């Protein structure tokens, strides 16, 4: 909330994982020059800083592109989960960031309320609300953990779909007990033996 | 194993001079491509239902579904030719069908054979019987085809309950997958079936085909939490909109009447919003791994079927198993299985089976009108990236109570 | 009005005529229902006289 | 319904109210149609309008 | 409803979306649902206690129940009920009530 | 433990909701184990019951609480359940009779 | 000083914004003459786009000269303007963009629909997991005696 | 992308005006996307050098 | 999406705006005769001369 405010793209911005990939692609506000950004590539014949070249373009932008991809390789894992019963949500199963509660406030808009009729709150109030945090968790093993949570979040769809391939790549990789059973069984051609 | 007469059938074009895409459609296909082997398409349909369907090329999962046959349809007629055709856009890469090549050089000669609607017998040509186990992942592929193409509905899906001896291993195996989706169960199938040139060893077979008659058991209102198959049920997880997803659920409550022996049905889905319906799907795609293994009674007879994929070799035929296909309109099922469940006394119909229906009655609206007006493009040009079917087609009918009861009987 | 039920497709005289009409969810009457619809307003008529 | 041995009650015939009734209704075959018969693409999806 | 307000801005009549959003001058029978309170503290603070004190609106606010605290004085004295007015409003917590 | 807790969620334990008026939040898994705890402790304090190894346990998972029974399964398809049965509650009608 | 309208045939380029007092005179020739000596057979400068502000109350007005205007419509990086403001009116502008978060917006949307490739959606279903990594070794229990 | 090739790809950024690409730029781009992989994996050993 | 990788699309025309108000840049209502078929709208991409 102020007078001019702008999206611009950082890649990871919203990270609260000890997780470092280390191969981010960070922009800064159109306001600012990214020239640096976009000449990366094949620029090397054309040092001056200010300027890059055009012909060079497609290609560099096609190598952002591909370690957008790749800095976003990425298990989105749950964390914990809070069971709101306040004045502000209504009831409502926000996630428990162990530490910064800043983050929350960013993540669910909809846990603000109303001083002003401002545009923002306008904006606000004409949007449905009941949807913040998390509808359902999903376990039905008594006594165990969750294998997942499913929140509404401040998400994405660009790289959510990103990880989302992902996560379906690596299951189609995943294996089962039995079957890794029979695998052993038939390298070690009965010679050696394994506890099923 | 080797079903020597491995006969596939492709699929006819709605009053068309052409196989169901164009040219364009066609490029994008082949060409952004590669490889003949469903791994691009499994990719798309995965993702748990999340992504919206619809695309300028593909509309829905069904729709890429159809243009997946049409492409196979045409291009198989080729290299699969009487003696080995293959030109405009494809000349394939390598006799041993690597990959969807854009016409090697000084290749002309192997002509577009232009074919009308017809199958074909995969092991009656040289080069494709010679390659039987190359040969054995494209079958998979290939059945996925034939079995929707067939008719002009939704899917034929077969189902299997082989009741008594049931493996130990299976049972203590399939419950560490509890939890997860029918996709995603499907997808590791299917990889494994194909992966490896596929094996008389019961194991993989007998597990797919007992999760497919759970999720049908599930889905008609049979199975449930306190009617189980041991423990085993398929949960349909958010009752408010229509996605509700069918996860594999074990709960003790009772374990239900074992059947009579064997007990086989086939499903098909009269209504075009199986397109939307990634469950049901699923379900056909798992019965088309089943055929690889399986010799399974000699295909829906022609009773039910449009004129042109009457009388189909060793297919189609009037006196053998399963003669009439069981068929359902999928909002009518819901209601079924409501029906059941109250019938059970599991659940007051007062604000249980009121609000559901009331979903599913606005997700066919939506779907009616969004599979109508993208139908529109295709009935005006000259492409085709989805399947074809008249405003009548949506009808409460074709068969959807009997089916259901059919279902249920042969959980007794 | 109830007898005047929902048909849903095409319209038209013809076949021929017919394929290039579709008219979706209007109505129609049945033979059998005009038969019984006429059956009760003739009684009607005849108890009247 | 009110009691019809009452006062108050008019003895007014005009010309603007001559009786009428519906004493028979026009039944010509012409008249009959309006007019197309309800059909459908052959029972398949959108397709077969031939 | 409270956050349904509307200021004064230059010479603009000071009002309140009414309900089912009706911009309303602040006088009138206002009515708070406990939770509604609890929400806009600050600026129900500020705006209802001088129409209170200064003019005539009926708030109603919505309890159902309470706890109740009780004080005797006597009726000898020029007393206002200010003090205790003002530390009610001052110690309501969106969370929050205190003994009435 | 359990006709207190149904008047703390919507919870269809057999029993009248004469307290329906009095300000309450539907309470989660989660905050009903909470409570139940100090019901717990209460009853443990009041009856010099310091042993943990009383009552305890209960709440470590859905401490929705309706009906406690336990079963045993049988190979051959069969299960045997016994569902055990309290009888008089003079506490529980005291406390009702209080409300 | 003249009138030749320059058309620079670019296709797609890169751009850095200024923002400037609305009640005030300006010229934008210093700037743009810099860029215009600045290119070289072998690059471009990011290009010069400089704005006044949005002001949110009746005032005056002021010579403001432009030049540079483009074939297409780039403002959609825009996210909002003011928006703890009253009224939005001396170089008035637009607000966020509800297209942004379709569901939570608006009731109708159960939030996984198609917007490839017209929106990125930015608050919706996020799906979140638990998955332990275990060793291929510690899955199955040993038999050392073979 | 930048380069013709034997392969249906999709082709987006068409109009995003490049250089007549050769065999040695097409090089220079290949590397810098090997080693972005490498990266990437964390990952020492020679991958399609 | 491209603006928000702060890339932007079409030809810049350089004319001489003296004004009184806020005629974004940003935001063109491309009219003028920006195009080929234009009055007085000439080319020239000839070398040196």
């Amino acid at each position: 909330e102020g007078a001019v405010n702008r999206i611009v793209c950082m890649t990871n911005w919203a990270s609260l994982g000890d997780e470092g990939r280390g191969l981010e692609v960070r922009l800064p506000p159109p306001t600012d020059s990214s020239v640096h950004a976009y000449k990366t590539v094949l620029s090397r014949g054309y040092i001056d800083n200010a300027q890059f070249n055009p012909l060079a373009l497609r290609s560099n932008v096609l190598l952002m592109l591909l370690q957008f991809t790749l800095s976003n390789l990425k298990i989105n894992k749950s964390s914990t989960f809070t069971s709101d019963v306040t004045t502000i949500t209504s009831g409502r199963m926000i996630r428990a960031f162990e530490g910064r509660p800043e983050l929350l406030a960013l993540a669910y808009p909809g846990r603000a309320v109303l001083p002003t009729q401002t545009k923002n709150a306008q904006f606000l109030s004409t949007a449905i609300a009941d949807r913040i945090g998390r509808l359902d968790r999903a376990n039905l093993i008594g006594g165990e953990v969750s294998a997942m949570v499913e929140c509404m979040e401040l998400c994405d769809a660009l790289t959510l779909h990103i990880r989302e391939t992902y996560i379906m790549l690596l299951r189609s990789m995943h294996q089962d007990p039995t079957q890794i059973v029979q695998i052993v069984n038939e390298c070690a051609n009965n010679l050696l033996n394994s506890t099923i | 194993m080797a079903q020597r007469q491995f006969f596939g059938l492709t699929y006819n074009f709605y009053g068309q001079p052409a196989p169901l895409f164009d040219l364009n459609d066609l490029q994008e296909l082949a060409g952004c491509y590669a490889r003949p082997w469903t791994s691009r398409f499994s990719h798309l349909a995965i993702s748990t239902g999340s992504l919206p369907v619809w695309s300028a090329r593909y509309p829905s999962v069904a729709s890429r579904n159809i243009v997946v046959n049409t492409l196979l349809g045409a291009h198989l007629n080729p290299f699969a030719g009487g003696q080995i055709t293959s030109h405009q856009g494809i000349t394939w890469r390598d006799p041993v069908l690597s990959s969807l090549a854009p016409v090697p050089a000084i290749q002309p000669p192997p002509v577009w054979a232009v074919a009308e609607n017809v199958l074909l017998d995969s092991n009656n040509y040289p080069t494709y019987v010679l390659n039987l186990s190359s040969m054995w992942p494209i079958n998979q592929d290939v059945h996925i085809m034939t079995m929707w193409a067939l008719s002009d509905q939704g899917p034929i899906y077969h189902l299997e309950v082989p009741v008594d001896p049931m493996p130990a291993a299976t049972t203590a195996a399939l419950m560490a997958y509890t939890g997860v989706p029918i996709a995603h169960l499907a997808q590791t199938a299917y990889r494994f079936a194909g992966q490896l040139p596929q094996s008389p060893d019961s194991t993989m077979v007998s597990t797919i085909r007992w999760l497919s008659a759970i999720w049908f058991g599930s889905l008609t209102g049979r199975l449930n939490r306190s009617r189980t198959c041991n423990g085993f049920y398929f949960e349909f997880a958010k009752p408010a909109l229509n996605p509700d997803q069918a996860v594999l659920k074990w709960n003790d409550g009772a374990r239900a009447a074992p059947p009579a022996a064997a007990q086989s049905s086939y499903i098909r889905c009269i209504s075009p919003h199986w397109q939307h319906q990634i469950v049901e799907v699923a379900g056909a795609l798992m019965s088309q791994s089943v055929t690889a293994v399986t010799g399974l009674p000699a295909l829906i007879d022609e009773a039910t079927l449009p004129a042109w994929s009457q009388g189909v070799a060793n297919l189609t035929g009037n006196g053998q198993g399963v003669v009439p296909c069981l068929d359902y309109n999928p909002v009518p099922m819901a209601a079924a299985r409501h029906l059941q469940w109250r019938q059970d006394g599991l659940i007051t119909a007062a604000q249980e089976a009121q609000l559901n229906n009331d979903y599913t009655a606005y997700a066919l609206t939506i779907e009616r009108h969004l599979t109508a007006m993208l139908v529109a493009n295709p009935i005006a040009a000259g492409r085709m990236p989805i399947q074809p079917f008249n405003a009548a087609d949506f009808g409460q009918a074709g068969q959807t109570a009997a089916a259901v009861a059919l279902a249920q009987a042969m959980f007794v | 009005s109830s007898f005047t039920t929902t048909t849903s497709g095409y319209v038209g005289a013809t076949a021929g005529d017919a394929l290039d009409n579709p008219v979706t969810n209007g109505v129609f009457i049945s033979t059998v229902q005009i038969m019984n619809l006429q059956r009760t307003i003739a009684a009607r008529m005849r108890d009247v006289a | 319904t009110y009691n019809i041995t009452g006062d108050g009650n008019s003895f007014t015939p005009t010309s603007d109210m001559t009786s009428t009734a519906a004493p028979a209704i026009d039944l010509k075959p012409g008249v009959l149609n309006p007019t197309g018969k309800l059909w459908r693409p052959v029972g398949t999806s959108v397709a077969t309008i031939d | 409803r409270f956050g349904t307000i509307v200021p004064r801005p230059n010479g603009l009549e000071p009002q309140l979306i009414d309900d089912g959003n009706v911009p309303r001058d602040i006088a009138g029978d206002w009515v708070y649902p406990s939770d509604v309170l609890q929400v806009s503290v600050a600026v129900f603070r500020d705006y209802v206690w001088p129409m209170v004190k200064a003019g005539r609106t009926r708030v109603l606010v919505e309890l159902g129940h309470y706890v109740y605290t009780l004080h005797y004085y006597d009726p000898q004295i020029s007393l206002d009920e200010a003090p205790i007015l003002e530390e009610w409003l001052s110690k309501i917590n969106p969370a929050g009530i205190p003994p009435v | 433990a359990r006709s207190a807790v149904a008047q703390c969620q919507d919870a269809g334990f057999l029993v009248p909701r004469p307290l329906d008026a009095l300000r309450q939040f539907d309470v989660t898994s989660a905050a009903a184990a909470e409570i139940m705890h100090a019901v717990n402790d209460a009853f443990k304090t009041a009856f010099d019951l310091d042993g943990a190894l009383l009552d305890g346990l209960a709440l470590y998972g859905d401490p929705r609480i309706a009906d406690l029974s336990a079963a045993y399964l049988q190979y051959g398809g069969n299960v045997v359940r016994e569902h055990v049965p309290p009888g008089p509650s003079h506490i529980h009608r005291a406390l009702q009779q209080v409300e | 000083a003249g009138r030749t309208r320059v058309l620079v045939e670019l296709g797609h380029y890169v751009y850095t914004l200024h923002y400037y007092d609305p009640q005030i005179s300006l010229d934008e020739a210093p700037i743009l003459e810099e860029w215009l000596s600045k290119i070289n057979p072998a690059g471009i400068p990011p290009v010069p786009f400089c704005i006044p502000i949005p002001q949110v109350y009746p005032c005056i007005t002021a010579r403001r000269v432009h030049y540079a205007f483009t074939s297409e419509n780039n403002n959609d990086s825009l996210f909002s303007t003011n928006a703890a403001s009253i009224d939005t009116a001396f170089g008035e502008n637009a607000a966020v963009s509800p297209l942004r978060w379709p569901g939570l917006v608006d009731p109708n949307y159960r939030v996984g629909t198609n917007d490839l490739p017209n929106r990125i959606t930015l608050y919706n279903s996020l799906y979140r997991y638990n998955f332990t990594y275990p060793t291929l070794d510690g899955i199955m229990y040993v038999r050392s005696a073979t | 992308q930048c380069q013709d090739a034997g392969f249906l790809v999709p082709r987006p950024l068409d109009a995003l005006r490049q250089f007549d690409v050769t065999s040695a730029a097409a090089a220079e781009i290949m590397h810098a996307v090997n080693d972005a992989f490498k990266t990437a994996f964390d990952l020492d050993g020679a991958l399609l050098d | 999406e491209m603006n928000l990788f702060n890339v932007a699309r079409g030809n810049l025309y350089l004319v001489q705006t003296a004004t009184n108000g806020n005629w974004s840049p940003m935001a063109p209502v491309a009219a003028p005769p920006f195009v080929r078929g234009g009055p007085n709208v000439r080319v020239v991409g000839r070398f040196g001369t």
